[PDB]
């Protein structure tokens, strides 16, 4: 069996649909064209705007990352992260 | 009379690279227009003042030297519903 | 830093600034100015977007007045370093 994460799930359903060398290209083109629409419309719906330089310089000095719309929390349970959100 | 539409703002901010989130359209906030969109509203009123006969010059040697903006004290910035 | 555009045609059609000095090879060469130089109103809006985020902490309501002198000319794709005091 096979599966994909956040993005690569389209390559897992590419993987079971492709058979030969000609069939694999026809299903790969439907995959890379698909994630041009996931690519463009997720930026056209939520356009990233400029960030205040107080914020990102604080984030680099606190040991965090440059701010972006997804944030990874390690070392905490799911029941206590949702206590913080 | 120009009406500040939502499309005229986003084409303008993309042309000037203004990233600032107050100018892109988000729910829960009235979409604000650039203050440099003043010159888009008021170009055809400004450069009509160099066409009269009493100011007679070689227009092809015109040099734009300086421009300035000034919000009137107590005036709100431009919105996307404003008839201007 | 900021950087000039590649061509002056996007800003001209938006702002209505259809001066053929900025877009045409032959009008810019007629007045003996060094090429299809950038709009002044681009360098108005570009530097004002710098001071709106780097001096006003990306708050768009704070900047209430902005004036500049177009002391020099800039060719496209030139890299502009500004100071802010």
């Amino acid at each position: 069996w096979s599966t994909g994460h956040s993005q690569g799930l389209v390559t897992a359903v590419t993987i079971a649909a492709s058979d030969s060398w000609d069939s694999f290209l026809k299903n790969s083109l439907t995959a890379v064209s698909l994630l041009l629409f996931i690519g463009s419309r997720c930026l056209s719906t939520y356009p990233r705007t400029s960030l205040p330089p107080t914020m990102l310089q604080d984030s680099l000095d606190n040991g965090e990352g440059r701010p972006s719309p997804m944030l990874s929390v390690r070392d905490l349970s799911i029941k206590q992260v949702e206590k913080f959100i | 009379e120009i009406t500040i539409s939502s499309q005229t703002i986003s084409e303008f901010t993309h042309a000037i690279g203004n990233k600032c989130d107050a100018f892109v359209d988000r729910p829960g906030k009235a979409t604000l227009a650039p203050m440099d969109f003043a010159i888009v509203i008021g170009w055809k009123a400004i450069i009509k003042a160099i066409f009269p006969k009493s100011v007679d010059g070689d227009l092809l040697k015109l040099v734009h030297l300086s421009n300035g903006y000034k919000m009137i004290t107590g005036a709100a910035p431009l919105k996307k519903g404003d008839v201007v | 830093t900021s950087k000039a555009p590649g061509t002056n045609e996007p800003y001209a059609i938006v702002s209505g600034d259809y001066n053929p000095i900025h877009v045409s090879r032959v009008f810019a060469a007629y007045a003996k100015l060094p090429g299809t130089i950038t709009h002044g109103m681009y360098s108005s809006a570009s530097i004002r977007a710098l001071v709106e985020e780097w001096a006003a902490n990306n708050v768009a309501a704070r900047v209430r007045a902005f004036k500049c002198d177009f002391v020099g000319m800039v060719l496209p794709n030139d890299t502009l370093q500004t100071t802010m005091e």
